[PDB]
RNA sequence: GGAUUAAAACUAGAGUAGCGAAACGGAUUCGAUACCCGUGUAGUUCUAGUAGUAAACUAUGAAUACAAUUAUUUAUAUAUAUAUAUAUAAAUAAUAAAUGAAAAUGAAAGUAUUCCACCUGAAGAGUACGUUAGCAAUAAUGAAACUCAAAACAAUAGACGG
């Protein structure tokens, strides 16, 4: 039959209806006793101008078309050329969009720390007049000011200590929660793998066909399955 | 000690017990315990 | 020479994600070590808040 | 990640390259900053092999083109005049 | 890895000339079905699973998370004052992996010098891969095989 | 030479691995955030030895 | 090679060295 | 391919104490274009460049896996009846094995694997010619003819040593 290789298209867009195609034999090397690959690039043929740099191809064997050309484009076996190019188009739309969204983001930003540079009233200094105005029962209107300038329209003992909250104690809770899921996940576990009757029922309890006739590995998954179904979806 | 510390240079405990409502919920419990 | 002649150091002049992360490290109130001054504003407003309850209890 | 280490060394090789810009006898430092952009070089070349879609992302938003990392680059003199490193 | 097999074959040469009772190899399927062929033809004492401090008593299943720590404990013999596994040579090297058609591996057990393969000497074990299996070659030639010729332990 | 050389984590054995690894970073990250704050601390109380005016 | 050896070189070195001296002194004159 | 690259040297502009090719003198000597002494120019210094060479040496390319000991420091860690002790690495020194023409190498010049550079008798010769590069000195590349049966290394025993 026609002679058919396969290679990857290393040149294309250069020549009108051309592409280089880089073809891989295999081929024993006697001086040196190895079977040695063998490359030589083709000049081939692309009718509907379909393949690009990137793409791996077969090419098959055809009549003469010029003084060169002696195979077409057969069929494109892996199309990561083509892929490259629809890549890079999108990428310029797409950083496009999210550089422009980021720089609002950060006049934005510039704005509001500018507008507060333009406060002289300072966090320390209100905070020193809702807990005098809270101990000695004035109330300028600074205070309802003050109201607006942080939103705290009750002036209360329990205010300014809302007012002040790090966002570190949040963090300090969420990590408490963490570790406690995990030690309880383990100990619920390992308990259960200890009791093998514990363990046959919790499984049958849980929804499990016949849970004893099961493997170590085929069953401990469906306990670790469990125990984490029943510390993780109950909360 | 740590919030309930008698040192001029006291440490985070004292500031965290004041945002978490410690060192505001202990003084009434004295308080309410005192009465 | 209609080449698109990209410098491989520095890339594109006035990219704009190199340009802005430069801009944000001459912001006015910029802190170091990992501080933030909003942060060690109410950080700040705390302790004395702080040392006024522990001096009421 | 492959476009996460891109962007860090971006942000040394563009204060390097500022020291560099102030200190052209500094040669050390000159061939520390070489070595920086070809290690990125490399790391995108594999971003590209794994995650096309990333790596075209990627080079545009550092601000760079698919030809300057994937042609070969020594950072030579050459470079530095016809890129006016120095300026003048 | 031909590399690690290589690795390997040198690291039981070295272990025999200091008269080691007892050593590691990496934990890959290559080195341990290498490993057990040595010991179906009595060149290995002992041939265990293990960590990298040493054979495993009990059985200690692998997964990704300790798989980094894994090793093949092998145990080598030594008798009348000489060790049984003197040498052990790579045939098929990383740059140059030799091929041989059953035909040419009967050529090779049979004295004729193929690709510059010295042939079976007495007493020497010659394995070959076949489709990621290692067997001897007289066993090869039995099932008709073509494979790599990887290494001659005597 | 029958049992399997690796056996693959379970999607559960996956689940339980994250965890404790998501907690490992995020307890490092807080412990670094509150020693910073018991510096900027201890740095308030020595202030007012410091000389702005 | 021998300090022995080397010295042959130098030999040579210092001929070829010689010449070119010569040959230099030859065109400022003819120059 | 690129970059950097001692000393000498070169192109400009500064500097010039001391040192110091050369040169001119003083000695020594049978002679002394030397060794020693004097006067001491270039140079040695700085700035901006050219050039890319050294016994540029460990005369030993880089990477990886691995193999028997000791000593001594260093580092990290651990413990305590708190200052040592126990660990794991690195460096250095002396070694086993192994290798080697031997001298010796010693974690490589050992056991192996991968990649690069380089060699194929002496002399002619790193010369000639050409080419490329440089302001230049030069640098890189780099032969053949003729002639010979030499030529070289380690080690041994001598002889000799102002
Ligand atoms: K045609
Ligand atoms: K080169
Ligand atoms: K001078
Ligand atoms: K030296
Ligand atoms: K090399
Ligand atoms: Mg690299
Ligand atoms: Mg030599
Ligand atoms: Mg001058
Ligand atoms: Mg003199
Ligand atoms: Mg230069
Ligand atoms: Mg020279
Ligand atoms: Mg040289
Ligand atoms: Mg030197
Ligand atoms: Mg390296
Ligand atoms: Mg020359
Ligand atoms: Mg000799």
């Amino acid at each position: 039959a026609r002679q058919n290789f396969l290679g990857l298209v290393v040149s294309q867009g250069k020549m009108q209806k051309t592409v280089k195609v880089r073809v891989e034999t295999k081929v024993f090397n006697k001086k040196i006793n190895k079977e040695l690959f063998h490359r030589r690039d083709y000049l081939v043929h692309d009718e509907g101008e379909i393949s690009r740099e990137g793409d791996l191809v077969r090419i098959e064997a055809t009549r003469p078309l010029s003084k060169r050309k002696f195979f077409a484009i057969a069929e494109i076996i892996r199309n990561k050329g083509q892929q490259f190019a629809l890549y890079e188009s999108e990428a310029q739309l797409s950083v496009a969009k999210e550089e422009a969204q980021k720089a609002k983001e950060f006049l934005d930003k510039r704005s509001v720390r500018e507008n507060k540079l333009n406060e002289k009233t300072t966090l320390l200094r209100d905070i020193r007049t809702i807990q005098d105005a809270l101990s000695s029962g004035s109330t300028p209107k600074e205070l309802l000011e003050i109201k607006q300038r942080y939103g705290i329209q009750d002036f209360s003992q329990e205010t300014v200590r809302q007012l002040l909250q790090l966002d570190i104690s949040g963090l300090e809770v969420n990590l408490e929660k963490q570790r406690s899921l995990i030690d309880r996940i383990q100990t619920r576990l390992s308990e259960l793998l200890s009791n093998d009757l514990k363990c046959d029922q919790f499984l049958k309890d849980h929804g499990v066909e016949d849970p004893l006739t099961l493997k170590k590995n085929i069953k401990k998954n469906l306990l670790r399955k469990h125990v984490m179904m029943d510390m993780q979806q109950p909360s | 000690m740590g919030s309930l510390s008698n040192e001029k240079f006291f440490d985070i405990s004292l500031v965290d017990s004041y945002l978490n409502k410690d060192l505001k919920n202990i003084s009434n419990k004295i308080d309410s315990k005192l009465n | 020479a209609s080449t698109d002649k990209v410098d491989p150091v520095l890339g594109r002049a006035d990219t704009p994600f190199i340009t802005r992360i430069m801009a944000e490290l001459k912001e006015p109130l910029v802190l170091s070590k990992g501080y933030n001054i909003e942060e060690v504003d109410k950080f700040l407003a705390a302790i004395e808040s702080a040392k006024r309850e522990r001096a009421e209890l | 990640s492959s476009e996460v280490q891109a962007a860090c060394m971006t942000v040394r090789i563009q204060n390097m390259a500022n020291h560099i810009k102030e200190h052209r006898k500094d040669f050390a430092n000159t061939r520390n900053l070489r070595i920086l952009v070809q290690q990125r070089q490399a790391i995108l070349r594999y971003l590209k092999r794994d995650n096309p879609e990333k790596y075209y992302w990627t080079i545009q938003k550092l601000g760079l083109n698919d030809a300057a990392i994937t042609d070969e680059f020594n950072m030579d003199r050459r470079y530095m005049q016809d890129y006016e490193f120095f300026g003048d | 890895s031909l590399v690690k097999l290589a690795n390997t074959c040198a690291h039981l040469q070295n272990c025999s000339k200091v008269r080691v009772a007892l050593t590691s190899i990496p934990y890959t399927k290559l080195q341990l079905q290498f490993a057990y062929n040595l010991y179906q033809q009595g060149f290995l004492s002992s041939l265990q699973k293990g960590s990298t401090m040493g054979p495993d008593k009990d059985f200690v299943e692998v997964t990704p998370d300790n798989i980094s720590t894994r090793r093949l404990w092998v145990g080598l013999k030594y008798r009348d004052n000489k060790p049984v596994l003197s040498s052990c040579k790579l045939i098929s090297k990383p740059n140059s992996r030799i091929h041989l058609p059953m035909e040419d591996m009967k050529k090779l057990c049979s004295g004729v010098t193929i690709r510059n393969i010295k042939p079976l000497q007495p007493g020497e074990l010659i394995l070959v891969r076949a489709h990621n299996n290692i067997m001897d070659i007289n066993e090869a030639i039995s099932k008709k095989l073509d494979g790599e010729v990887l290494c001659r332990v005597k | 030479m029958s049992q399997p050389l690796l056996r693959n984590r379970s999607p559960e054995e996956s689940e339980l691995l994250k965890l404790k690894r998501n907690y490992n970073r995020s307890l490092l990250n807080f412990q670094a955030h509150k020693k910073k704050l018991n510096e900027l601390l201890n740095l308030y109380h020595v202030a007012n030895e410091f000389i702005v005016t | 090679d021998s300090v022995m050896r080397k010295r042959k070189k130098k030999m040579k070195k210092h001929k070829l060295r010689k010449r070119r001296k010569r040959e230099k002194a030859e065109r400022r004159k003819l120059s």
